RNA sequence: GGAUUUUUGGAGCAGGGAGCCACGCAUCGACCUGGUAUUGCAGUACCUCCAGGAACGGUGC
């Protein structure tokens, strides 16, 4: 049957093709990797990163490459994302997959259908091509991801990862605090908290509205994070954070004070003299209850914390934006909005009447009797009908001879006596 | 009869013993004092028949029009 | 306004009514309230002839024709 | 002529004769089934007749797909996770394809709603006990090759292979 | 003022239906009857979460762009601020 | 219009407001509201005083409500009587 | 009404409709009247039990519609 | 006469409203309109068979109201003047 | 009886329910070309019969020759070109 | 085209006995001879009957005015 | 500006019991085994009849 050798071969070949594609990309615009790598640096501290000079001059070896705009960098990063997905899949199936008389046996059947006149140059070319849209040069996107659109992932106010839109959450927040004493900037001041978010909470951490809000917000920040950095392994980060959550807490709440001892995160919100009483409190009915009810919230809070830390630069960038727009005038704010809009909707790679038919006398009900009791919609139409093929056929075949004496005819009867007057 | 309409029928039945069925299955027997344009109904010496059985003797009663299923003279 | 039903005139139809009730028949006419005249009507089956359906209680209709 | 998103978007779309929403993917010379995501799970039936597909595999999760017409292709193997991407697959027409060994039909046992199956004009058909093998290994089938699976055949397939 | 609806326009809104469903979407338009236009709209059945420790979301369905008829609307509250986009 | 409020079936309400007399309102909620009519309108919206609400749950129940507004659609029946006396 | 104009805009597009009884009809919107009366074609209907069916031609009264889902192609009436 | 006009005067009052679907609403009226559509703030709303939820704002379609329970203090005779 | 877009089948096992018959008919005949529609009734008159309509005429001819006497639900089907043109064909042509 | 109102006007003139389907109540239907009717489809029925489809029992009513609110459907009966 | 497509309502009410498993009444429908009739050129509520089976589905109380 199917020789596995060929399949595994095609697999290794496709993997090679993809590596080559995302490598060509990383080549034309090193930023693609650099950007990514930098972020990675602050998540997995071990990661080795290139010489700063390379990063700045946007070069990989000797040649400094042209700087690209954000929308394109992000685009290609998501494209490379799907590419890496394909690669991971193929690698998987491959892992799960990995005489002479038979040689002549098959070579004999290869004689089948000799008359197959057709040129076949489409195995490596259709793949190479499948991973490298327009006629010649209009859309950077590969045929592989031709229906990939960032605007369906990023809103206009986020500007492909430049800012994160927190106005919405300021609204919800106003709804949460049941007042209006809170301004966008004071709200951001609140977010900054995220020990502070634990020991100096905006609201009581056992408040419902508050915990719900915090959930929604946390989710947003996380999705934004991974959205803005496709190239980094999401699962890796997730698991890292989860393990930090489980392992850091257990011994001492990870939060320790030389005075009050050991604090409990989310569930209890109490300190403890020594580690001893802290441990024998983690089995008590109280802590069981709390850790069993407020688990999801505590975890979400924590995520909001670490993800906001990983995005400090974006948080600052946005807060800045806020203050700017705020200090604008009308015209200024308008033109700025225009700019954000243009950036958002820009290619990632640049190159009758009745009053007349009544006046004319048409569309008015009328009828000719001699012709099939026919209907005519205009009085001008009738003269034309009279100087007509069928009208003269009715006359002449009727025995009433043609032309101009009979013009004013309507009914068949009268023109019969008129024709008797003629002859 | 030569066309006997809703409105006159009801007007003929004013001053008379009637029973009104409501959509909800309650029934109210009494003298029809009056009806109005929207077919709201006013009974006197009303009685209530639920499951067709005398339930309560109620006196003077307004019935909102939307509740009415049908009216019977009786 | 009229309901735009001239297209459905003299066609066989399937009528879903409130109460989980369903009938089938030929559209013979309508008014602005969507009250219908349905001929050769059948209760879903027993033949009931030509009937009036009040538009009030019409959930949905489906043509059995093109 | 890759089965692409663009290809699917210009493809005849209609309500078929048995009242189901069907997508027409006939005669395009498609070799590999892929990119079905773009149909958006909006079809009850997909017609892949007269193409060059080798393996019935590569489907996204498609909850509404109930009928697959795969006539005159080159199907020689059936993918293993088919129920995970096609949970309500009820009818599978594989007439005139290349399935040769009874064991190659094994992956159809996992399609829990599969009720109408047609494998005619496949070499596998002439294998000894082909009908009983299908009946015992794919008991959810009620009509096989346009013939009713009967009780007596089920029992007979219970003896052999018990 | 007429503003009581116009204020909440562009905001994310939690709308309650007569059968008891919860529609959450971006409130973009209304009218005389309170027919509503809801962008990026999802439906919930079981709960409106206030941080339910077990889970916040069960029977959630993504709908998208929704026009709801006012006949079947009961009430609305502010769920979150406008998305910037 | 006043004539129709004065002599028509709504004269029951007109009479109750004028005499400050009690009326029992059978209500759609399966509850009954017993009290005095401060105001009423076409729809049978009412502003009521000294309302005793009575219902059943078998167990009978009641509760006192000094001041309240009733939307008139909920009206089934309105009863005038020797109740006030 | 503003929503009504947006509905008429969806004529010729594939839309989803739920009735007052919870039957779900998906297909092409041919005509939408002012009162929300809806003519559609080549429908898939999903009943309350979950079962599906196929219909060529339907017309649903506006009053007995609970809601409609329209394409996202329309989202881009932002004046109001 | 038109009693909705009376309700429109009750901005900044706190009331309890019982809904047709049994739900109970306690909050401060920000606005009643001509359709009796009612808007509130600082709202504690208890759907039948739940514990209350608090909302900073709630907007009710008028038709869904059964009745308003008004403040005992309310000076009705003043409000009934036009 | 000249070649026709529609084929008339008779000698069919009339115990199959109508919707199942039509769906198997559709499946079986899809191998030769797109089947536009199938008309089959269970009246006394029409039971055991069906009209299968194809978009292409060559498809109808191929179906006729290749499935003559094909065992379907236990009986050998008899196929023939229909006497008249199908309403759907007439509407699609003009 | 036949207009629905006219059908009724016909029922009226004919004195055909009529059976009415009521709204959201299947177990009972109403019967009678339309004597007159109004713009709201409110009907005056003569020698009217409640028909219990479940109990096969008939309740005798005489002079009935049925509000149109309840009308789902209007049919004629030979009886 | 309360009379059929929105805002003056057609709503209201009814489920535990027995030892994870099983369930009262009425109506309609395919439906499943046997056997049996029919060989017929159409556009469809449905479709032979006879006997047996329903730990089947839907609606209402």
């Amino acid at each position: 049957m199917e020789t596995i050798l060929e399949q595994q071969r095609r697999y290794h070949e496709e993997k090679e093709r993809l590596m080559d594609v995302m490598a060509k990309e990383m080549l034309t615009k090193k930023s693609t990797l650099r950007d990514q790598i930098n972020s990675d640096h602050r998540t997995r501290a071990m990661q080795d990163r290139y010489m700063e000079v390379s990063g700045n001059l946007r070069d990989l070896y000797d040649d400094k490459d042209g700087l690209r705009k954000e929308e394109l960098n992000a685009i290609s990063g998501p494209n490379e994302f799907a590419e890496f997905y394909n690669r991971l899949k193929q690698i998987k199936e491959f892992h799960r997959k990995h005489f002479e008389e038979l040689l002549k046996a098959r070579e004999n059947p290869s004689e089948e259908a000799q008359n197959l006149v057709e040129f076949t140059d489409e195995e490596g070319y259709g793949r190479y091509l499948d991973l490298h849209y327009i006629n010649l040069k209009a859309s950077e996107k590969l045929d592989y991801i031709t229906y990939l659109s960032i605007f369906d992932q990023l809103f206009d106010i986020p500007k492909e990862r430049k800012n994160a839109e927190y106005k919405r959450y300021l609204e919800m927040l106003l709804e949460y605090l049941q007042d209006y004493t809170d301004r966008v900037k004071p709200l951001q001041d609140q977010n900054e908290l995220f020990e502070k978010k634990w020991e100096n909470g905006t609201f009581p951490g056992w408040p419902k509205e508050t915990s719900s809000a915090l959930t929604h917000a946390g989710a947003h920040l996380d999705l934004s994070a991974f959205s803005s950095w496709e190239e980094l392994a999401s699962l890796g980060l997730d698991r890292l954070k989860s393990a930090l959550l489980a392992l850091g807490l257990k011994c001492g709440g990870t939060l320790e004070e030389r005075a009050q001892r050991l604090f409990s995160t989310k569930g209890k919100s109490l300190e403890s003299l020594d580690t001893s009483l802290f441990a024998k409190n983690p089995k008590s009915k109280g802590t069981k209850r709390d850790t069993e009810r407020n688990k999801d919230i505590a975890f979400l809070e924590a995520q909001i914390y670490e993800y906001v830390e990983i995005l400090g630069e974006q948080r600052h960038l946005t807060h800045e934006n806020v203050q700017r727009k705020q200090a604008r005038t009308g015209e200024e704010r308008e033109e700025e909005e225009e700019e954000q809009i243009s950036e958002s909707e820009s290619e990632d790679e640049e190159n009758i009447p009745y009053w007349l038919y009544k006046l004319h006398g048409l569309n008015i009900n009328y009828n000719c009797e001699i012709c099939g009791n026919y209907t005519y919609r205009g009085p001008k139409a009738f003269q034309r009908h009279f100087a007509e093929w069928r009208h003269a056929h009715g006359m002449r075949c009727l025995g009433i001879p043609n032309t101009a004496h009979f013009a004013n005819v309507t009914q068949i009867e009268d023109a019969v006596s008129l024709w008797a007057k003629l002859k | 009869s030569l066309p006997l309409n809703p409105k006159p029928f009801l007007n003929g039945l004013t001053g008379k013993p009637v029973m009104v069925k409501l959509k909800w299955g309650m029934e109210y027997k009494g003298y029809l004092v009056s009806v109005d344009g929207y077919m709201n109904m006013q009974l006197a010496n009303t009685e209530e028949y639920i499951d067709g059985a005398l339930s309560g003797h109620l006196g003077e009663v307004l019935i909102r029009c939307n509740n009415v299923l049908y009216i019977r003279g009786v | 306004h009229p309901p735009e039903l001239k297209k459905f005139m003299d066609k066989k139809l399937s009528l879903k009514l409130n109460g989980g009730r369903h009938v089938q028949g030929i559209l013979r006419g309508f008014d602005p309230f969507m009250n219908l005249v349905i001929d050769e009507c059948v209760e879903m089956q027993n033949n009931i002839g030509m009937v009036v359906i009040r538009g009030n209680s019409i959930i949905m209709l489906e043509a059995l024709e093109r | 002529v890759k089965l692409t998103a663009e290809l699917i978007e210009q493809a005849a779309q209609y309500t078929n004769a048995v009242r189901d929403r069907e997508l027409d993917l006939r005669g395009y010379k498609i070799p590999v089934i892929e990119n079905l995501g773009a149909t958006l799970d909006q079809f009850d039936a997909i017609d892949f007749s007269d193409n060059e597909i080798r393996k019935l595999d590569g489907f996204p999760l498609l909850r509404r797909l109930k009928t697959l017409l795969v006539n005159n292709n080159r199907i020689c193997r059936i993918g293993e996770g088919l129920d995970q991407a096609l949970p309500c697959l009820t009818e599978l027409i594989l007439t005139n394809n290349s399935l040769v060994e009874l064991g190659d039909l094994d992956p159809l046992a996992s399609l829990k709603s599969l009720t109408y199956l047609s494998i005619l004009r496949n070499p596998v058909t002439n294998k000894k006990h082909y009908r009983l093998y299908v009946i015992y290994k794919v008991p959810q089938v009620r009509v096989l090759d346009f013939q009713k699976v009967k009780l007596k055949e089920r029992q007979e397939a219970e003896k052999m292979f018990k | 003022k007429s503003s009581k609806m116009l204020q909440h326009i562009d905001y994310r809104m939690r709308c309650i239906l007569q059968d008891g469903r919860i529609f959450i979407g971006t409130f973009k338009a209304f009218d005389k009857h309170m027919n509503l236009i809801l962008c990026d709209c999802d439906e919930f059945r079981k709960i409106k979460p206030k941080n339910s420790k077990q889970a916040e979301r069960e029977e959630k369905r993504v709908l998208g762009l929704v026009l709801l008829r006012g006949e079947n609307l009961v009430s609305m509250t502010v769920e979150g601020p406008p998305p910037k986009d | 219009e006043e004539e129709e409020f004065n002599t028509g079936p709504l004269s029951v309400l007109t009479q109750s407001v004028k005499n400050n007399t009690q009326v029992l309102i059978n209500c759609r909620n399966n509850k009954k509201l017993l009290g005095r009519v401060k105001a009423f309108d076409r729809h049978c919206n009412m502003v009521l005083e000294n309302v005793k609400e009575m219902w059943t749950e078998p167990v009978n129940k009641d509760r006192y409500i000094s001041k309240m507004f009733l939307r008139g659609d909920s009206v089934i029946v309105v009863l005038r009587n020797p109740l006030i006396a | 009404g503003v929503p009504i104009k947006v509905l008429h805009e969806a004529e010729g597009h594939i839309v989803t409709c739920e009735t007052n009884t919870g039957e779900v009809y998906r297909g092409k919107l041919i005509e939408a009247e002012d009162n929300m009366n809806c003519q559609m074609s080549n429908i898939t209907v999903t009943y309350r039990d979950g079962r599906v069916a196929q219909l060529e031609q339907v017309y649903i009264r506006g009053s007995k519609i609970r809601f409609l889902i329209l394409p996202d192609m329309l989202k881009n009436m932002l004046k109001s | 006469m038109k009693l909705v006009r009376f309700l429109m005067k009750l901005s900044h009052e706190t009331v309890t409203i019982e809904l047709k679907n049994g739900t109970q609403v306690h909050g401060t009226i920000t606005g009643v309109d001509v359709s009796m559509n009612t808007h509130l703030k600082a709202v504690k709303m208890t759907l039948k068979n739940r514990e209350p939820v608090q909302l900073e704002t709630l907007s009710i379609r008028g038709n869904n109201i059964r009745y308003f329970i008004l403040p005992d203090s309310l000076p009705l005779d003043t409000l009934l003047v036009d | 009886i000249r070649p026709n877009h529609t084929i008339y089948i008779n000698n069919m096992n009339d115990k199959i329910k109508k919707e199942e018959l039509k769906r198997s008919l559709y499946a079986l005949f899809s191998q030769f070309g797109h089947v536009v529609d199938i008309v089959a009734l269970k009246t006394m008159k029409m039971r055991g019969q069906a009209f299968v309509i194809f978009k292409e005429l060559g498809s109808s001819t191929n179906a006729l020759r290749q499935l003559q006497g094909f065992p379907f639900y236990g009986k050998p089907m008899r196929i023939q070109y229909a006497k008249t043109d199908s309403d759907i064909i007439s509407k699609m042509r003009g | 085209m036949v207009q629905p109102i006219n059908l009724i006007f016909r029922y009226l003139q004919n004195r055909s006995r009529i059976q009415v389907w009521l709204y959201e109540q299947v177990n009972m239907r109403i019967e009678g001879c339309i004597i007159g009717f109004d713009e709201y489809m409110n009907l005056v029925l003569d020698d009217a009957e409640e028909i219990h489809s479940k109990t096969k029992s008939r309740k005798q009513l005489g002079r009935i005015m049925l509000k149109g609110d309840n009308i789902t459907l209007l049919q004629s009966v030979s009886n």
